[PDB]
């Protein structure tokens, strides 16, 4: 019911797209 | 109101040499910080929000950076957007910075929404340049209609129940939800208290309790601070701009809290970065930066 707050670096994806 | 007109006029320079332009007729610009100022009163003053979303930090009247921001992370309501504040002053385009923001919260009322900064605030914009701008360009009335429009920003959000969202960050007088709710529209900005606190102070990492701000105005905080608050309500993040970061981002305590700003080469004077956090609907949040050459 309530979803938790999980980062993409946290959980194995890159953090931050360059432009 | 003609709305798609104005908001086609103020996307007409993109790809033009920044440094061009937006004039809107003093009419049109008055409707918006009427049309917006009644939409920002109907919707409560704490932001229940859903995700999935994207949060931008300090503007600064930097449109051409703003433009940059819309172009990367798409034009509403491709996306959603909630923005912390800092859209005027410092940079020459307050204008069409707050304008274009003001047009989209019209045009689509549930899925863009603004938050108040420090710098929306008469006592402040008076100071930093939005005031000149008025002046100039228009007159000083306007000035005032969007002072009046400033005063009924909504404060905060809470996204889905675990992110909270303020300019500046905590409070000592902030225990429960419910002292944010009860703050009236129109407001000014007291000098002291929760509402002057909520856009001004700042995350410490040299004091753990509460410390003096260098501002001035309002009280750090350090990441004991941030422990208890996010146990308290049942939080996992809190998200701020309100102070310029290198990379646009910064984490603080752990990554329990976040800075973010949008506003790439800050007056020119710093070489930092503009971020945007994005966020998926499963509370995923995966950062968006622009940076100059
Ligand atoms: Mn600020
Ligand atoms: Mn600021």
């Amino acid at each position: 019911v309530k979803k938790r707050v999980s980062f993409a670096d946290n959980q194995g994806l890159a953090l931050t797209m360059v432009k | 109101l003609n709305l798609d007109s104005i908001i086609g006029r103020l996307l007409e320079v993109q790809g033009s040499r920044p440094g061009k332009n937006v004039q809107l007729t003093e009419n049109e610009i008055r409707g918006l910080c009427l049309k917006s100022r009644e939409i920002f009163l109907s919707q409560p003053i704490l932001l229940e929000l859903e995700a999935p979303l994207k949060i931008c930090g300090d503007i600064h009247g930097q449109y051409y950076d703003l433009l940059r921001l819309f172009e990367y992370g798409g034009f509403p309501p491709e996306s959603n957007y909630l923005f912390l504040g800092d859209y005027v002053d410092r940079g020459k385009q307050s204008l069409e910075t707050i304008c274009l923001l003001l047009a989209y919260k019209i045009r689509y009322p549930e899925n863009f929404f603004l938050l108040r900064g420090n710098h929306e605030c008469a006592s402040i914009n008076r100071i930093y340049g939005f005031y000149d701008e008025c002046k100039r360009r228009y007159n000083i009335k306007l000035w005032k209609t969007f002072t009046d429009c400033f005063n009924c920003l909504p404060i905060a959000a809470i996204v889905d129940e675990k992110i909270f969202c303020c300019h500046g960050g905590l409070s000592p007088d902030l225990q429960s939800m419910e002292q944010i709710r009860r703050i009236m529209r129109p407001t000014d900005v007291p000098d002291q208290g929760l509402l002057c606190d909520l856009l001004w102070s700042d995350p410490d990492k040299d004091v753990q309790g509460w410390g003096e701000n260098d501002r001035g105005v309002s009280f750090t905080f350090g990441a004991e601070v941030v422990a208890k608050f996010l146990h308290k309500h049942d939080l996992d993040l809190i998200c701020r701009a309100h102070q310029v970061v290198e990379d646009g981002y910064e984490f603080f305590a752990k990554r329990q809290l976040v800075t973010l700003f949008s506003a790439p080469n800050y007056c020119g004077e710093f070489d930092n970065a503009g971020a945007m956090m994005s966020v998926d609907e499963t509370l995923m949040c995966s950062f968006q930066i622009l940076k100059p050459a």
